[PDB]
């Protein structure tokens, strides 16, 4: 797991990571981490970045993600690297 | 697992 306590930091994400948020409904200029992630998940699932068959990989070379995260894919499991490249897209 | 499995494991 990762600890409840990074979980509920507030951040403020970068304009483009903000933008992104925003897209899939997200209102707020300030979020906790768990927050961003919930954004974030909803993101994926309306893009269908994953894969179809192994749904825990993300394919986001295409996609803005992929410039924001500066990855062309990453999986799901890899909670802590998630947290990561989100951490380097905040102010 | 479906991706909204896997995701929502980060809720936890
Ligand atoms: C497979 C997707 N899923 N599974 N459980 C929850 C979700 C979920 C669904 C959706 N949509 C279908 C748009 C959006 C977001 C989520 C979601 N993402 N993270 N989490 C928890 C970490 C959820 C989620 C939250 C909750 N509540 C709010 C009741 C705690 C229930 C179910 C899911």
């Amino acid at each position: 797991q990762i600890p409840a306590s990074e979980q509920e930091t507030l951040v403020r994400p970068k304009p483009l990571l903000l933008k992104l948020l925003k897209s899939v409904g997200a209102q707020k200029d300030t979020y906790t981490m768990k927050e961003v992630l919930f954004y974030l998940g909803q993101y994926i699932m309306t893009k269908r970045l994953y894969d179809a068959a192994q749904q825990h990989i993300v394919y986001c070379s295409n996609d803005l993600l992929g410039d924001l995260f500066g990855v062309p894919s990453f999986s799901v499991k890899e909670h802590r690297k998630i947290y990561t490249m989100i951490y380097r897209n905040l102010v | 697992l479906t991706f909204a499995e896997y995701w929502a494991q980060l809720a936890s």
